[PDB]
């Protein structure tokens, strides 16, 4: 099995650099290209690149020409990907990938799983997590809402859970989105009116960059 | 750099349906060694695009029958004749018979259902959030088709313009419904200043708006 990991989530600082790796298995790293592709947050796919571990060869777009530095370790058969002078820019998820069609019996399309890149002067901040418990009177449906708003983290991911993860059905949590220079979010749950209170709800919410956990229970009123 | 023109953005089909997406280059894609390089990715939220097709017509393996390619010199088209929930996500064509190889805008797959109005529910601002000196009032519309709504704030009967933060869900699979959430931020001061607080949506589904209310000084 074919199989490219790329190096988790980073965050830069304007004007750094950050170098991202992408591990091979399952072929010859040194037969194929080694491509590099960007994705802005909300655009489409854009070829940075390409290394060809065989001999260390590289190619690159005008574009990128200075932004990134391609290279490769055959000992390890990794790939690295440098990018310096950050700018806000530079924010997107970098793939790393093989790809050829012009081998009879087999054909190679395989992409890693994507490394996030932000480019950001926020410090590091674990998140608020506050209850939405529903307002007063609200319990006549035969389901009922309730919430959890994470406010003021950075950077991201977040994990947000509903009872360690028991409860996964009839939820939803929506995409960050920026309020000053930190990241809230939101997740509803919506349960059977006669479970809620008497069973419990509880939030929790990890935020791996400020190495914190949250559990916060849903109190009626 | 040679350009790929996909048609057309959003493409809502019924399910068991088919779609068709279109796709357009700046110039010939016919490789002098007489291959025509043009391939079609699908990419699921939150995963890396996957390929469903190379080489105008080309099925990669694993990718059922239903997916077919076609096209010639600058002009080609993706057939996707059941359309099924899976589907869910963006394609995009892509090209490389010249350098540096180049992707189409992208074409949305939305999954086409009986219009379905939101479910509303609004929550004050926490006691946590209170002490902290802060207030958000926070309004989920949940589980309407089509995507498209409005959301009105009103605090004492007056329309609300900014402080306002929205974030939607992308369609549900196992439902073709979408989700939002509407947060107006105020300061703990400016929350107390208010009694009524007022989530209005706006859909399709109905002239009136789906409200939901309640007064500070009564909960």
């Amino acid at each position: 099995e074919v199989n490219l990991q790329q190096s988790g989530t980073v965050l830069a600082r304007p004007g750094a650099s950050v170098r991202m790796s992408c591990k091979a298995s399952g072929y010859s790293f040194t037969s194929y290209w080694l491509h590099w592709i960007k994705q802005r947050p909300g655009q489409g796919l854009e070829w940075i690149g390409g290394i060809y571990p065989g001999n260390r060869d590289t190619r690159y777009t005008q574009r990128f020409k200075d932004k990134a530095k391609l290279t490769a370790v055959t000992s390890a058969n990794t790939a690295y990907m440098e990018l310096s002078s950050l700018t806000n820019e530079d924010s997107a998820v970098y793939y790393c990938s093989i790809i050829y069609f012009d081998y009879a019996d087999f054909i190679m399309d395989y992409w890693g799983q994507g490394t996030t890149v932000t480019v950001s002067s926020a410090k590091t901040t674990a998140p608020s997590v506050y209850p939405l418990a529903p307002v007063c009177g609200d319990t006549t449906g035969s389901s009922v809402t309730l919430g959890c708003l994470v406010k003021g983290y950075f950077p991201e991911p977040v994990t947000l859970t509903w009872n360690s993860g028991s409860l996964s059905s009839g939820v939803h949590t929506f995409p960050a989105v920026l309020q000053s220079d930190l990241y809230t979010l939101s997740s509803s749950v919506t349960v059977t009116s006669s479970t809620w209170p008497s069973q419990s709800i509880t939030c929790n919410v990890a935020h791996p960059a400020s190495s914190t956990k949250v559990d916060k229970k849903i109190e009626p009123r | 750099d040679i350009v790929m023109t996909q048609t057309p953005l959003s493409l809502p089909v019924s399910l068991g349906d088919k779609a068709s997406i279109s796709c357009r280059s700046s110039q010939a894609l016919v490789h002098s060694n007489g291959n025509t390089y043009l391939h079609w990715y699908l990419q699921k939220p939150g995963q890396s695009p996957k390929l469903l097709i190379y080489k105008v017509s080309n099925r990669f393996s694993g990718v059922p029958d239903r997916f077919s390619g076609s096209g010639s010199g600058t002009d080609f088209t993706l057939k996707i004749s059941r359309v099924e929930a899976e589907d869910l996500g963006v394609f995009f064509c892509s090209q490389s018979t010249h350098v540096p190889r180049t992707f189409g805008g992208g074409t949305k797959l939305e999954i086409k259902r009986a219009d379905a109005a939101p479910t509303v529910s609004i929550f004050p601002p926490s006691s946590e959030q209170l002490t902290s000196g802060g207030a958000s009032v926070v309004c989920f519309l949940n589980n309407f088709y089509p995507k498209d709504i409005n959301v009105k704030w009103k605090i004492d009967g007056s329309e609300r313009q900014n402080g306002v933060l929205n974030s939607w869900t992308d369609q549900d699979s196992k439902d073709s419904t979408y989700s939002m959430s509407s947060t107006l931020t105020l300061t703990k001061d400016e929350y107390e200043r208010h009694n009524s607080y007022t989530c209005e949506a706006t859909h399709k589904t109905s002239t009136s708006p789906i409200v939901k209310s309640f007064n500070r000084n009564e909960c």
